């Protein structure tokens, strides 16, 4: 989800 | 049969990214089930933050599709957390620190039916006498598992996992030459590590019942 995508990028 | 130059390049990359800590100030806080739970969740949140940073640096990880990158991170987070916990349980820490950590986890709303397997697994890991390289490689292998749910391109993941397993096999020969079953022993512990996915899901539902609240990052990665 958004938090994981934010941390990955 | 030592490491090839590309294997040495791979190992060093893994080592540099692995050695980049979860324990800030456990001590500054009082002891009671409520505070022990909050410290526990604070350390697990810090571990997820360092896990994501290590993962994004694994060779080839950035080449994988975005959805497969997320599937690998969610599928490995709990196992990587138990492996890191086993490393810390076996880490030589100052006189009292391990004992305080251990006492906090025993009074944090976790049933002793989970504490028993946990600490039995941790003691089992310490008897292997793993080097920092073995812990770094095992973590990378756990993260780059081709048999996680929701992976659209499994051969791409296996292509990344395969060289890491080859390196681990060689390190076992170099660092544990008197135990030829050492590599097989490490993969046997990975099998035992997978049983914690079920145990964790049980601990989560017990905590939810007693109205425990989790941090935003743990809510996303553990699907709470
Ligand atoms: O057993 C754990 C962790 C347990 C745990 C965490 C979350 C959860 F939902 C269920 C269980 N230990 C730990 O230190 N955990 C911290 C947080 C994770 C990352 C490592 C640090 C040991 C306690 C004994 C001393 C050595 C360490």
């Amino acid at each position: 989800h958004q938090l994981l995508r934010y941390l990955l990028d | 049969m030592e490491l090839t130059p590309d294997q040495q390049t791979l190992l060093h990359f893994i080592m540099d990214s692995y050695n980049k800590e979860i324990t800030n100030k456990i001590l500054k806080e009082a002891f009671s089930a409520e505070e022990n739970f909050l410290i526990l969740t604070e350390m697990a949140t810090n571990h997820v933050q360092v896990l994501v940073e290590f993962t994004k640096k694994l060779p080839g990880f950035q080449t994988l599709d975005h959805e497969d990158q997320i599937a690998l991170l969610k599928g490995s987070a709990v196992e990587a957390m138990f492996l890191r916990s086993a490393e810390i349980f076996n880490k030589k820490l100052p006189s009292g620190h391990s004992d305080l950590l251990e006492a906090r986890i025993r009074n944090s709303g976790i049933s002793d039916e989970y504490i028993t397997p946990m600490f039995s697994f941790y003691k089992s890991i310490g008897e292997l006498k793993m080097t920092q390289e073995e812990y770094a490689l095992l973590t990378a292998i756990v993260i780059l598992s081709p048999d996680r749910q929701y992976i659209k391109d499994r051969e791409a993941v296996e292509k990344l996992q395969e060289p890491l397993l080859d390196v681990l096999q060689k390190l076992c020969k170099i660092h544990q030459p008197e135990n030829p079953q050492h590599f097989a022993c490490l993969l046997g512990r990975l099998t035992e590590l997978r049983t914690f996915n079920h145990h964790h899901a049980e601990m989560l539902m017990s905590w939810r019942v007693n109205d425990h609240k989790f941090t935003p990052l743990l809510c996303e990665i553990w699907d709470v």
